[PDB]
């Protein structure tokens, strides 16, 4: 171990934003992924109608 | 020297034909068609009545595939039923060219 | 050129749409989408998977045909001379 | 003519709130779009974090 | 003194098949060898064998059996 | 034009050839990565940049130097990883802005295309200095002999070596040079994406059914941007879980040593994508002809334009391309992992069969498929 | 009958984007100040007599 943690004295630290950024991390994927779908939910809820007077 | 097989030709046309998904999207093949010169003027001489209806459909593909939604099969295009409008205009294209092209080699 | 205005020429379509508030973002994503999700997944995974067969394959078997090469010098020639 | 066209439906993307044909839409109105800001002010939040 | 854990658990799976199996081929090697050893043969090459999945079932065991 | 606000600096004006430009409505999220591209680079210069900060370029410093780094400098740990990992998701990133362009015959555009072509070539030597920098023990050796690579001209090769290297060997001012290509490099990069998206502008994006678009457009801004933002956003943990919690994995380069001109190391291996190239560079053992290829290898894209067989643009209708598609995608992948073997046996037949496989897939099959295909439906 | 909040937040924050961006800022403040603080137990829940910050008990200040 003592050697293994010379090479990386950060180490045990760098996981902590680690965790830290993992639970901010789930919180806003969706909430984008909604509000795209969102905004793209009027694209998807087209309908178009041919109605050449023709 | 084909005659039986050239009926067992048609079969993997025909399969082939159904081997690829705009026949599922109610295309036709001549709306596949990459572009091209011929192509470009070949449009100009298209009746609207085609022309509006071969736009139609294009729209109507366009939007299927922002959906990812395949068109009902029931609904597909059928191998019996390809209509070759394009290529009738596209003849006279080809050909006047391959003149002017070679009547002025020499 | 001028990108909106005349790019194509197009008459008698109609189109129909809807505040993004008078509908919800999530019409049955789960269920109606699942099945979307697999029909899709076969018309590729036909054409996609048989090359990724063959090198796994070669992999494993250029893997044992390499061990067994090298892996044993007593192999063919043993220690009898 | 013109006139034979009509409106097709999009109920099934709705919600239920204003879904009734006889209700004043105004009712959730206030309510209904609030849930949709509150999730747009909610995502900057993290992002300026 | 302390024994070690580990010379314990150097016996523990040693105890296992593969391990005195290949053991033998050890031997199957070095008695030949022991006459034969005027030629290159050497026993290192099972050695190792021996010792791979030896120590491969020595790798969980000890490590909670130390401190 | 009644009181724009974005006429008055006519540079607003130049803007609209963003948030006015159409798009056509159908757009995957394989086209997600042009954007990308450009951001996986401005974090680069940046990052890059303040490496220099405290880096030193000597002989004698630049490792202990950048031991340092990591040792006395705030958060010197996280920003050396930002730097060469995020380098490595800039590939991956390119390669597939690159299949797309393939899979649905995007290339069409001849001049875009090239475009591409170029820039592609020039960003490879960059990561190359960037790799040599560390002078690690595998820098030294790496370079030490892809530059002798060179070499190998019948003539004029002799002397240009040396001027290169400025040498007898990799010394001193051999170092010092690179520093400053590696340096300012990007800078030109970023000045030609500006031409390689001028032409686009002219002619548009495409779609992936391969069909003229123009009967639907889209307004750029309330869409493509969202997708492109989730989509930055997806770039973000790709980095950050590899460059975070095990930095090591793709910092497969184990050489922390000082560079051991006297050292040899008994495995030599660039890194991965350096290294599909150099595995056809083993496979062939007459040495010049090998370098022929090995140059030849990737300039077949700009040829392949050259070879647009069929009435139909994109390969989803083209089972058979599709087919030969995939086929492909292997052969490479192959190779990477055959780069990545020692030269015994198999692998020396591996490598020579799967070498000519490759071009022969590119050379000869893909044109004739459609050209069958044309026939088939009759066309 | 109530107006759920939601119906009393427009009104009252969203409906003004100043309020709506004002408000933006402020929670984010607290949010932070309780967030971290809410992580690290977790994190040093999970690593117990790892760290000196339990460890250093043993020896510090003798
Ligand atoms: C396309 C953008 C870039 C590429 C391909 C690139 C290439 C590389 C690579 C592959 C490394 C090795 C990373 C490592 O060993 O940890 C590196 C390191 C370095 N690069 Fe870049 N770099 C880029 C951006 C920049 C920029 C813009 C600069 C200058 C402002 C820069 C200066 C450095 C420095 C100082 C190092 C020292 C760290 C080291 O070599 O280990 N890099 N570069
Ligand atoms: C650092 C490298 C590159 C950057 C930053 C870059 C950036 C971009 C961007 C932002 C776009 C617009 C997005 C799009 O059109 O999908 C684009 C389009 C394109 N790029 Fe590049 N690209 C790079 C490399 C290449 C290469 C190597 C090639 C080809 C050899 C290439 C060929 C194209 C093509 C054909 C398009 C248009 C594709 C289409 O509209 O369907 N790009 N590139
Ligand atoms: S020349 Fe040294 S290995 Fe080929």
């Amino acid at each position: 171990t003592f050697l293994r943690w010379a090479a990386e004295p950060e180490h045990d630290h760098r996981k902590r934003m680690g965790l830290k950024m993992l639970l901010m991390m789930g919180l806003l994927l969706p909430l984008v992924y909604a509000m795209k779908r969102h905004k793209w939910s009027v694209l998807k809820s087209r309908k178009l109608a041919y109605r050449p007077p023709k | 020297a084909v005659s039986a097989s050239s009926r067992w030709l048609e079969g993997i046309r025909k399969w082939y034909y159904n081997a690829a998904g705009f026949n599922k999207l109610g295309l036709m093949r001549d709306d596949t068609i990459h572009e091209n010169d011929d192509v470009k003027e070949a449009i100009r001489r298209l009746p609207e009545n085609l022309y509006n209806d071969r736009v139609f459909r294009i729209k109507r593909a366009l939007d299927l595939s922002m959906r990812q939604q395949i068109l009902p099969k029931e609904q597909w295009t059928k191998y019996e039923e390809d209509k070759s409008y394009l290529e009738p205009y596209l003849k006279e294209v080809i050909r006047e060219r391959k003149e002017r092209e070679e009547w002025a080699k020499k | 050129g001028r990108q909106f205005g005349h790019l194509t020429r197009v008459r008698h379509v109609i189109t129909y749409s809807l505040s993004p508030f008078e509908q919800r973002a999530f019409p049955h994503y789960f269920s109606k989408g699942i099945p979307n999700v697999l029909r899709r997944t076969r018309a590729c995974i036909l054409r996609v998977a048989p090359p990724f067969v063959a090198f796994y394959l070669v992999y494993t078997w250029g893997t044992q045909e390499f061990e067994k090469s090298k892996r044993k010098n007593p192999a063919a020639y043993e220690n009898d001379r | 003519s013109h006139t034979d066209i009509k409106v097709p439906d999009f109920s099934d993307y709705r919600r239920p709130e204003v879904l009734d044909s006889t209700k004043s839409s105004k009712e959730s109105s206030e309510a209904r779009k609030g849930f949709s800001y509150l999730v747009t002010a909610t995502t900057t939040v993290g992002v300026a974090y | 003194e302390l024994v070690d854990p580990l010379t314990t658990v150097r016996e523990q799976c040693e105890q296992l098949e593969k391990c005195v199996k290949a053991r033998e081929r050890l031997e199957l090697c070095d008695e030949r060898v022991s006459s034969r050893s005027q030629t290159e043969e050497d026993c290192t090459e099972e050695l190792l064998d021996f010792l791979h999945a030896r120590d491969h079932c020595v790798a969980h065991k000890l490590f909670n059996s130390l401190k | 034009m009644t009181n724009i606000r974005k006429s008055h600096p006519l540079m607003k004006i130049v803007n609209n050839a963003f948030i006015d430009l159409p798009a056509p409505s159908n757009i995957s999220s394989w086209w997600n990565f042009g954007s990308l591209l450009g951001i996986c680079l401005i974090l680069q210069i940046l990052t890059g940049l303040f490496l220099a900060m405290h880096y030193t370029s000597d002989t004698t410093t630049a490792f202990s130097s950048v031991t340092h780094i990591c040792r006395d400098v705030n958060y010197g740990w996280i920003i050396r990883y930002m730097h060469a990992n995020g380098a490595s998701m800039f590939f991956i990133c390119l390669y597939m802005h690159v299949g797309r362009g393939l899979y649905y015959g995007s290339y069409t555009f001849l001049e875009t295309w090239n475009i591409g072509v170029i820039l592609l070539l020039t960003v490879m030597a960059t990561a190359f200095m960037g790799y040599v920098l560390p002078w690690g023990q595998m820098s030294f050796w790496g370079a030490t002999v892809i530059t002798n690579l060179l070499s190998a001209i019948p003539y004029i090769g002799t002397n240009l070596v040396e001027w290169i290297w400025g040498g007898f060997s990799v010394d001193k001012a051999t170092l010092t040079r690179f520093f400053a290509f590696h340096f300012i490099l990007p800078f030109i990069i970023m000045a030609i994406a500006m031409v390689h998206l001028l032409f686009l502008h002219e002619t548009g994006s495409n779609n992936p059914t391969g069909i003229s678009s123009d009967v639907d457009k889209i307004p750029f801004h309330p869409y493509y941007t969202i997708k492109d933002i989730l989509g930055a956003l997806l770039l973000i943990l790709a980095l950050m879980l590899l460059v975070l919690f095990a930095p090591d994995l793709l910092g497969d380069p184990d050489n922390y040593t000082p560079a051991n001109p006297l050292n040899t190391p008994p495995h030599i291996k660039p890194e991965w994508y350096f290294l599909f190239a150099y595995a056809i560079l083993r496979s062939i053992p007459n040495k010049l002809g090998g370098v022929l290829a090995l140059a030849f290898s990737i300039l077949i894209l700009a040829l392949i334009p050259l070879l647009h067989t069929s009435k139909q643009r994109s390969m989803m209708f083209r089972p058979l391309s599709q087919c030969l598609f995939w086929a492909l995608v292997a052969d490479l992948l192959t190779l990477t992992w055959i780069g990545g073997q020692p030269v015994e046996h198999p692998y020396i037949t591996i490598g020579q069969l799967a070498s000519v496989l490759y071009f022969l897939l590119i050379l000869v099959l893909m044109p004739t498929a459609g050209t069958i295909e044309n026939k088939l439906l009759k066309w | 009958v109530a107006p759920t909040l939601t119906a009393r937040l427009y009104s009252l924050l969203f409906r003004r984007t100043s309020t709506f961006a004002l408000t933006i800022v402020v929670g984010a403040l607290f949010f932070e100040r309780a967030f971290d603080q809410g992580a690290d137990a977790i994190y040093e829940h999970i690593n117990e007599g790892k760290l000196w910050k339990h460890i250093k008990h043993k020896y510090e200040n003798k």
